[PDB]
């Protein structure tokens, strides 16, 4: 799962570069500067939505999946009552 | 000289973080968390780098490059 | 030596590794998204727990990607017809196992999410069921990596 | 506008300035990992590297100019975050 | 006037479970408790989790560019903490990410670390690292020298053979592996073997934590009939798999690449007691006896 | 130490009924304590 | 496949959202997990068409 | 000597050992999983007992993986058609007996859980029924181990 998520994240990033950022580069100063500004703003929006938010949440849950299952199940018995003291600190 | 010296330097840097780091920790209940945090940081960071170095050593094949790139590296380096 | 009309099977491998895993993740996502949407009406707080089946579907497509890319990088003009069939078998073995897992998660994600909103104790049960559903994607990747490298 | 869009323009300003200056630098040092990114042509092999170097200089200027547009987005958004 | 005395009971039911928290450790304890609550005096996963979760995440998330973005977000929430504590809480999403701020920082920081060693920012390298790869003049030595002619017309491969190649390398991933067409083969060999190795290491830590748990409960039978045969089973598979991987990375090199053995095939052959007497050679002396003994 | 679940004990309390209200108040003010139920008959019209 | 996922999720998600406006952000996440299947299909297709 | 195209059936053995077993384990997990979700609302205590149907569906995926590995580690370019047919036969024997077992596990797992919810005494009967569903995977496996080593 480590490898799998890493490849997806890397290639999602690669295509987002390949068909966004690459298009902004041009042989004239004004057209290049304007193109780069809008192209990188589109890149940032997509990069946040796809990678920082969605693949972030995926890697978050899968890292915890490995951690809860294929690590903790070797030793953490995880069965018991939560300590819930009777207190005025709940007021 | 050998690549073993960079390995010894890196191993010593994280080894001190995993040993001398714990010996700088204060008293009070958070101590055992901070000790474990320092130790596990050294362990995980060291292992990730070690696997990367061992995979970078002795490559069984090299990089392959496009016609234009394998030309332009004649001048750019 | 090697015939043409031969890199075809390895290509159908790379394609099917992506196609049938995308179908697996689409069923997994479509059913889980239906359950989550209908659930959120009664328990709006539950969504960020109950999104897990959708993520367990997203990984099936990525198990397809791993094999699909591994095959597509291993394609070459005049590839030996043997290697080409190993890449077809890899591609189907992840592709259709990821499809199987995609059903297994889509079904238990819709039911598990609905049940969890009617009874919050089910969440631990649901995620445990999802391990045993998602591992079917893994078993397709295991054999597919073996066939890709054999 | 609202404060949400102003905060987005601040974040995009900081990130845009950082990354476009880093690319402007990598183009100015003629970095090989940008050989696909520079808009080169079939004539840019004639006599020597001077032709491709002039294009690396052009795309370096384009990136520094683009960072200037993210500075304007900065100044605008640092007004909007107070105005909204 | 009655002082209201008590006694400490002996014939007890199992007591409730607790551990202390602070700003950093609280989130790491919450993600333990949401999966399950330990038995009395059981090992707490949370102190190991403080690193282990950020580490597994940063291996999954190791882009240097996203490492900066994740760090900037978490740093902003920490720096604005005293203001955000006064703001709306009815946005549960904003409240949740703010409640994660310290754990989110640590996983973001480790994603910088993994991003640097993996040498990826936005699928681009950092040029700060040196070159293991060979400049065109290195092929002029007659050996593979057709590269210097064919490179003017067709795709060509560096063989990484000694005298051509730059030898051992002390940095992260070489920058060359971002521009090369074959990169994904080499980079997937790394990420695949790395995922196997880290998983093996974490399972070996998990059984070691099982020993500490069985020692803390002071049960001889759980150690002797549980842990001992468990770790011997695991080690007798896992130690060999890691030894083979590390041995190939030391004993083999570019000139040995033709007819180099497959690691996965030796592992399956060992597990099956079934080396094929043919094809791919044995990796070391007496290996058939060792495979049989281990399984 | 935080590497394992923190140590605890079950205790049995002898309480005089006038002191008892103030005793429970001080125990809930201290807040480090969880009660064990000894009254299986407890319900809205059956609770003492 | 992504179209099937967006179709089912868009329908069920918009209906849930109109009954309960809390769902919208959750629906956007689940929609990205559908939309990205098309982008994986692209990643593999861009590799296949060039290597 | 031995033909080109000869590995194709051996590959379809490795694939079918996996795919059909994953379809069997997916049914078994899906159908028993929806049963567990619906039961759990009325009976929150039974969740961790009621996973056994899911666990036994998981074993059908294992029997598919075991053979798929034992086929895939036994492919080569020069494979005599005899060995390749044996691998196809093995891959269908476990793949489809695993499917049969999985179809049974799903149906008996759901009925067994819903019955146990209303009447806890069924649970021993549900295990005994379920043994006779999971053992069909084992019999498929035995025939596939035999064939793939003829």
């Amino acid at each position: 799962r480590l490898w799998a998520l890493s490849l997806a994240h890397a290639q999602l990033s690669e295509v987002l570069w390949t068909m966004v950022i690459h298009i902004g580069l041009h042989v004239r100063s004004l057209a290049g500067g304007l193109g780069l500004f809008f192209i990188f703003a589109a890149f940032a929006t997509l990069t946040v939505a796809i990678l920082l938010i969605m693949e972030g949440l995926s890697a978050f849950l899968h890292a915890l999946r490995l951690h809860w299952v294929e690590f903790q199940n070797k030793f953490y018995t995880g069965t018991g009552f939560k300590f819930l003291p009777f207190s005025f600190e709940h007021i | 000289h050998s690549f073993a010296l960079p390995v010894i330097i890196f191993t010593t840097f994280w080894g001190l973080i995993g040993i001398a780091g714990p010996w700088f920790v204060p008293k009070g209940p958070n101590r055992g968390v901070i000790i474990t945090m320092l130790v596990a940081t050294a362990v995980c960071c060291y292992l990730f780098w070690l696997i990367a170095i061992l995979a970078q050593l002795n490559p069984l094949f090299g990089p392959q490059l496009k016609n234009e790139t394998i030309w332009y590296v004649r001048f750019l380096w | 030596n090697n015939p043409e009309y031969s890199s075809f099977f390895g290509v159908m491998g790379a394609s099917s590794a992506m196609v049938f895993s995308a179908m697996g993740a689409a069923y997994g996502t479509a059913k889980s998204g239906t359950g989550i949407a209908a659930m959120s009406v009664m328990r709006p707080e539950l969504i960020m727990k109950s999104i897990i089946p959708v993520v367990m579907a997203g990984i099936i497509a990525i198990y397809g990607l791993v094999v699909a890319v591994l095959i597509a990088n291993s394609l070459t003009d005049g590839i030996t017809l043997y290697r080409s069939f190993l890449q077809l078998g890899a591609g189907l073995s992840v592709g259709l196992s990821g499809l199987a897992a995609g059903f297994a998660i889509g079904i238990v994600g819709d039911a598990g999410v609905r049940g969890t909103a009617q009874q919050p104790r089910l969440f631990v049960g649901m995620i445990l069921i999802l391990i045993f559903a998602e591992v079917l994607g893994l078993y397709g990747l295991i054999v597919a990596l073996i066939l890709s490298t054999k | 506008c609202g404060p949400k869009l102003a905060a987005c323009g601040i974040v995009l300003s900081a990130w845009g300035v950082i990354m476009l200056i880093m690319l402007g630098i990598f183009f100015n040092v003629h970095s090989a990992v940008l050989i696909e990114d520079v808009p080169f042509t079939e004539k840019d092999f004639e006599n020597g590297p001077q032709n491709i170097y002039n294009l690396y200089e052009q795309v370096s200027y384009n990136c520094f100019i683009a960072a200037g547009l993210y500075l304007l987005l900065g100044g605008f958004s640092f007004c909007q975050v107070r105005l909204n | 006037t009655v002082p209201s005395i008590l006694n400490r009971m002996q014939t007890n039911q199992t007591p409730p479970t607790y551990n202390k928290t602070n700003k950093f450790t609280h989130g790491f304890q919450n993600i333990v408790d949401a999966y399950g609550i330990g038995t009395y005096r059981e090992i707490n996963p949370a102190p190991y989790t403080v690193i282990t979760f950020p580490f597994l995440f940063a291996v999954m998330f190791g882009d240097f560019g996203h490492g900066i973005l994740m760090t900037l977000f978490a740093v902003w929430m920490v720096l604005r903490e005293s203001r955000i504590l006064s703001q709306k809480n009815e946005n549960e999403m904003f409240s949740m990410v703010f409640s994660g701020r310290y754990i989110i920082l640590l996983m973001g920081l480790f994603s910088i670390y993994t991003g640097l060693i993996y040498n990826d920012c936005f699928s681009k390298s950092l040029n700060i690292f040196g070159s293991s790869w060979s400049v065109r003049p290195m092929f002029t030595i007659g050996n593979w020298t057709e590269e210097t002619l064919l490179g003017s017309s067709v795709l060509q491969l560096n063989p990484a053979i000694p005298g051509v190649f730059g030898g051992p390398y002390p940095f992260g991933i070489d920058p060359i592996w971002n521009i090369a067409t074959n990169k994904l083969t080499f980079l997937n060999s790394f990420k695949m073997k790395m995922s196997v190795i880290l998983g093996i290491i974490h399972m070996l830590f998990g059984v070691s934590l099982s020993l500490f748990n069985h020692i803390y409960f002071k049960k001889p039978l759980n150690i002797y009939f549980g842990f001992i045969p468990e770790i011997i089973f695991m080690s007798s598979l896992f130690g060999y798999l890691v030894i083979l991987i590390f041995y190939k990375w030391t004993a083999y090199d570019a000139h040995s690449s033709r007819n180099a053995p497959s690691l996965l095939i030796h592992f399956i052959n060992m597990f099956l007691f079934s080396y094929p007497e043919s094809g791919n050679a044995m990796l070391y002396s007496g290996q058939k006896g060792i495979q049989c003994f281990l399984i | 130490e935080l590497f394992r679940s923190e140590e605890m004990t079950l205790a049995q309390l002898f309480l005089q009924s006038e002191a008892a209200y103030c005793c429970v108040s001080e125990l809930e003010e201290l807040g480090k304590v969880q009660f064990r139920d000894l009254n299986p008959d407890v319900n809205v019209f059956q609770r003492k």
